[PDB]
């Protein structure tokens, strides 16, 4: 009853900051996990030759691109913050803007982390295969490019979602 | 806002479905590595499904972009019923999409094993992958119905 | 299978590379494989179980009793584990899961492990304990392959028992118990007392079926040679080389098969 | 309003649960189907069918959501919220029925298709067994949306 | 107002749990029958009976769910809040009893398939055992129907 | 007030829990009986008894639930909290006791299948153990019945 | 007021926990008895003693719960939360003590049955051990009596 | 006021936790004693000490619970939160000490049972460790006495 | 006025956690000593030390509990609200320190009892390790005393 | 109002998370280095990259925490729930990112130690990988610094 | 009003977490030192250092707790919210950092104790690794001290 009515009220600025920051944090965590998987794969096959190391470097470049996308998203969210006066931080329009920003951050960061984990696993398998067969390198690069394209798609989604806020 | 959060979740659920299908794409690529360890032609054949799976996620991102274009809440006021309907339908679509992505990953692993072996029922493996992609497309289409199901 | 990416990727990749690298001489190859395993020292448990079986062999060689130390040294250090007569069997029971069952089967120590027939029962009990240790991997596809191989070994033991060990007076119930999940139940092959009749029932076992085929060499032989073709098939099962799983025992088996092929080739 | 909210929640739960169970069954049966197909291409054609059947059942379960989208009518007169809760319950029941029956069908079809490598007639037997539960899954999923559409009168 | 929503939720629980029990039964029976067909393809037909029993239990659960869904109109029948909650309870109890019966029937069906691999007299006995197990589903459905009727009695 | 709702829910929980425990025990006893029949048909006939003994618990739970449902009536008395709470608690106790007894009966049934495979006096001891489990179930049911009969408020 | 809720809840919990403990003890004792009978049917006769002790402890817990419940008479005394709280505490304590005692006694009885199958004096040793384990049930009964008295002490 | 809900809960919890810990310890000690008796009857006779320790722990817990219950005098003492809080604290301390002592006693009993077969001197020494654990439990109970005495400030 | 409930809860909890840690450490040390038995029966003196350390930890816990109980005097300087929370904080610190010390002492004592049978010359090192471990319990007792000290000033 | 409490909690959580992640990565890397150094002690002396990376992670965490603490100046700015909530969340996200990066980098270095023991080429490759991981950590630190700068407004 | 109470609670939790981490590290180092002493008594003397490091970390945590306790002063200011908040945050951060560093240092020392027995040369590098591990905790303690110095939040 009373608790149900109370639960509605929330502070939009906290949600906006969470959307600005947690997405970048999760993207960084996913990129780190992918980089760790790639590094383990490279350590496994470092015996033979550094072509697998070059493939892992391409994967790390994809991870760094994901990180740069997260940094750009954070910068945009810093810019995308609405007027949101300290006094006027209770309007329902501010709540709608906060919800939109949180949705943008959730869609961005989670997809970025999933793409990073996928890229890490694919790069590990690709490094193993390249260590196995010398000929198969372009096929590995194809999967790496696919992971990078997934990260870029997430970045583009964040860029589109940048224009969401409606707070006063 | 509660209606804003409901519609946002309605879209982000299909977004998360695509993100989950990215895991099936990763499994397909992992299998494709072993498949191409045998023959580079099999490597290309197995790699193509990974590119298709990534294109599926790109399409999900495009759908999210369309949702962001339509995200403006001034045009339509959503009540408790509307927000609940949107969120529930989106979540159902997202669950269906994640399940389809998992099935697609399993089928991709099986097809990678087949390509590592001789061609054999490569057509059948492609048919199974097509069935998984058709389930994913059915979920994506069902999402549009709920997206358009708004207003008085 | 994301657990492989999360942790253990490097060791699995090294094991896979060592496996793919290998496709007197046999002793040298086994020693090289043991050195590779020591350098390496999930799939680790499977490799440990394979080494446990290879050490059950050397322990049965050592539990009995003749330059036994020299014979153990000639064997692979993986087969002849450095950590390791009734006292000899009891000491072997420590650090080796396979040995205590062999000691239990060999009630008279070396006497109940005579190389003619009794050592066969002792090594069968040792292999049963090694299979229990393999089952201690909490299941898996590699565990399924190990169960199939153990069933093949049990069927071979039962076929050899019905062929020759009846003269050795090994009891039919005991011989079936001596011939070992799947290895445990092989009543179809033990139903027929006659050697010719029991050979068909043993070949009817799925591990022996579709592999032995004509079986001019194999099921007719005694000891544990009935599933020789099935062993090569299980080696070809590792030829699939599916990643993200535990196949270190498969790698060791492939290396041992390569060593055996090199020995069979011998000169030319 | 409360009634359309609950009705739509149940209607979507129908599709979500039915699709989840159907996809779990599809993967289970498809493991054995792929095993049989790799064993021999002759059995591959027969063993391919159960996977397509499971996919079709899942697609039907998903489509039932589109039909149930008209089961609850917010644009129409709002009755007591208990009617919408009844629609929610009907949808949840349909989803759980589809999930359970599809999962069972696929679990059986896994071993059925996997064993079909030995006997080709085992493929026909497995197809029959899988259909025996897939039909129940689809029927329950459809019947739930039907009941959701029907119970909205509220006297 | 508290009555019909609760009772409908109880019908949902009935359908869900009956489906889950039928799912366990069907999955276990199919898994057993797949192995059974390899040994004796002719004996596969005999082992199909537990699958039929599980399907019958699921159909009974679905019928009870439809019956409970009927009567949702407030004017049609008198339903005090405790009466609707009693209908909910009837549905939930019948569904859970069917679920447990279905799981037990599935385990017994796997055992019966194993016994079919053994001497067929054991399979004949296991058939009666499975029938005795399935009787629990009918008992639970009857109890649920009786309690639903008592719930229908209201003021 | 709304307490008879909770009382009916508790009676349903009694029925469901008793049925669940009894059916789990029956499944265990059926697996044991299948093993015995694979071993010896002589053991097969006797091994059927524990399944029926377990199902007796489910039947008793269903009867108790029916009695409790008959207990709730607006004509008998006006809505009140104490009577509904007492009925719900009695049902919960009866159902929990039945489920525990069914699980114990199933474990004892598997053990007794093994024992009957071992020796006949072992089968007699297993029958005695099953009788003890049934006595425990009956005691729980009687306690629940008394608690329901304490419905005055 | 709400005191009967707590009192009835405690009464139910006592019986439930006592039944669970008795079930665990009986299962362990039955396993031990089966093992002993397989080893030696003659010795199996004396092995039933731990099972009898566990059943007696369970019955005593049940009897205490019934006695505590019977004391609750709303017509006898007006609404007082003290009596309900005391009854609930007595039930909870008695049930927990009975459950723990039953589980421990069952484990000890299985071990002692194995030992008695090994050696004869081990039977006397296990009997002494079970007599020692009965102290938990005795303490639970004493605590229940004390709380029942405190329930009447309410004013 | 709310004192009965606190005091009764604490009194029940003390006995429950003490009984659970003592039961687990006695079960471990009984398993060890059965093993020793299988090894040698003399070790079985010696192994009585852990049972005595478990019984002492249970008696101490029961005594603490009885003291707490006797502290409850609502007729003489006005309803204060402090009075119930003191009893609750004493009960919690007693129960936790009893459970810890029971676990330690079970471990020590298994160890001493092994030692008795190993060497009589080892068992004689381990008796000292068991006595030390019992002394720690007694210290906890004594702190419980001070906690109970603190209730005097409330009237 | 509701603070005394929290104070009594903290006072009980300190002793409860200290007793739990001491019991765990004592059980571990006793199991280790019994394992070390027979092989080196002369090492009874060495095996006695971990039990002594566990007893010392238990005594420290009881002392902290007694101090906390003495702190609770509602007759003078009404507890207000800070007194109960301060008592709870002191009790929690004491109990946590006791549990940590007990676990560490049990593990180290098991290791030392294992090392007792072979090469007993490291008895000095084992005793040093045990003393270094008990230093943690001593520091916890000191911290609890310091916290209890500030309780009186909170009255104003 | 309660904004300083939220900001202090966020800064504390940031520091704790960064310290925990650095500790986990350092523990993994040190265990790997100790294992690798057993064979050849000469290669062990070269294995100081784990120490360098652990120190870098710790220094980054400490710097971020100090910067966040400096931002808490009640005399300069009365602050608001919005500003405090933003600063706390930003700091916590920076700390979490640093912790994840450090944990992943330490996990990589664990195998990199054995790789370096194998050969020097694997050593320089692991050095490059650790450099990339440290670059990711520095990027997270810079993001946290920018976020703290935003808190000033 | 009660905020400084929460601050004192956080201060106590700081010492609690620091002691837990130090105890874990000390236990690991003790196991390693026992193994080394079993190997050679000479290595035992050199292996004491990690235990001293863990004790120093614990002493640093205790010192931080004492400083926090000194921070609480009724005469300093009236009931203020920020005083509790800053103190609790500092304590929680310091305790978490100390516990994590202690666990990491314990693992490192456990590895290094075994490592040093085989080869004494690597002990030098192990010392540097442990020094860095302890320096991380020292930096965390300094950061916590900074927050404690941040006391004058109001005016």
């Amino acid at each position: 009853s009373s608790w149900s009515r109370a639960l509605v009220k929330i502070s939009p600025y906290t949600f906006s900051a969470i959307g600005i920051a947690v997405a970048i944090g999760v993207s960084v965590l996913g990129a780190a996990w992918g980089i760790y998987i790639t590094g383990s794969s490279l350590i496994g096959a470092a015996i033979k030759a550094p072509r697998i190391t070059s493939k892992n470097l391409i994967s790390v470049i994809f991870c760094e691109a994901v990180a740069i996308y997260g940094v750009i998203v954070a910068i945009i969210l810093q810019t995308k913050l609405e007027s949101v006066p300290a006094s006027q931080i209770y309007a329902p329009e501010s709540l709608r803007a906060g919800y939109a920003i949180f949705a943008s951050g959730i869609i961005v960061g989670f997809a970025n982390l999933v793409c990073g984990l996928c890229v890490g696993i694919i790069g590990s398998s690709c490094a193993l295969s390249d260590a196995q067969n010398s000929s198969l390198f372009v096929k590995i690069l194809v999967i790496e490019i696919f992971g990078s394209a997934l990260g870029l798609f997430g970045v583009i989604v964040g860029i589109i979602m940048s224009a969401q806020a409606s707070w006063p | 806002t509660a209606p804003f959060f409901g519609f946002l979740g309605a879209a982000a659920a299909l977004v998360f479905s695509c993100m989950g299908a990215a895991y099936g794409t990763a499994k397909s690529g992992v299998g494709v590595a072993s498949m191409g360890v045998m023959r580079p032609e099999l490597v290309m054949k197995s790699i193509v499904p990974v590119v298709m799976a990534g294109v599926l996620g790109i399409y999900g991102l495009i759908i999210a972009v369309i949702i962001s274009t339509g995200i403006n809440p001034k045009a339509k006021s959503y009540y408790l019923f509307d927000g609940y309907a949107h969120l529930s339908s989106g979540l159902a679509c997202g669950l269906a999409g994640l399940s389809a992505g998992m099935a697609i990953g399993i089928v991709g692993d099986a097809g990678v094993r087949a390509n590592a072996q001789q061609p054999k029922l490569f057509v059948g493996m492609i048919l199974i992958l097509i069935f998984a992609e058709a389930l994913a497309l059915y979920g994506l289409i069902v999402g549009i119905i709920l997206s358009s199901r708004a207003g008085q | 299978a994301m657990t492989f990416n999360i942790h253990g990727g490097y060791l699995e990749a090294i094991v896979r590379g060592y496996r793919a690298g290998l496709l007197t001489i046999v002793e040298k190859c086994t020693l090289k494989l043991v050195d590779e395993y020591k350098h390496m020292l999930p799939l680790s448990t499977f490799l440990e179980y394979i080494t446990y079986g290879h050490m059950i062999d050397n322990v049965v060689l050592i539990v009995t009793g003749r330059d036994v130390q020299e014979l153990l040294e000639k064997c692979h250090p993986l087969g002849m584990f450095d950590s390791i007569m009734r006292e000899l069997y009891r000491l072997v029971l420590v650090d080796t899961p396979l040995a205590p069952y062999f000691s239990e089967c060999i009630t008279s120590e070396d006497l109940d492990d005579m190389n003619i027939e009794i050592m066969r029962n002792t090594l069968y009990k040792a292999y049963l304990e090694d299979f229990y240790k393999f089952c201690q991997k909490l299941g898996g596809a590699t565990a399924e392959i190990m169960s199939d191989l153990l069933a093949f070994e049990a069927d071979r033991r039962a076929v050899n028992i019905t062929i020759n060990s009846i003269g050795t007076e090994l009891t039919r119930d005991d011989r079936r118990k001596l011939y070992s999940l799947y290895p445990y139940g092989h009543e179809e092959l033990a139903v027929c007392e006659d050697i010719d009749q029991v050979r068909g029932v043993m070949e009817k076992y799925p591990p022996y079926q579709s592999i032995f085929s004509k079986l001019s060499y194999g099921e007719s032989q005694m000891l544990d040679k009935a599933f020789y073709e099935e062993e090569v098939k299980r080696l070809c099962l590792a030829f699939e080389q599916q990643f993200h799983y535990g196949v270190f025992f498969a790698y060791m088996r492939l290396r041992e098969q390569e060593i055996r092929n090199l020995m069979w080739i011998s000169e030319c």
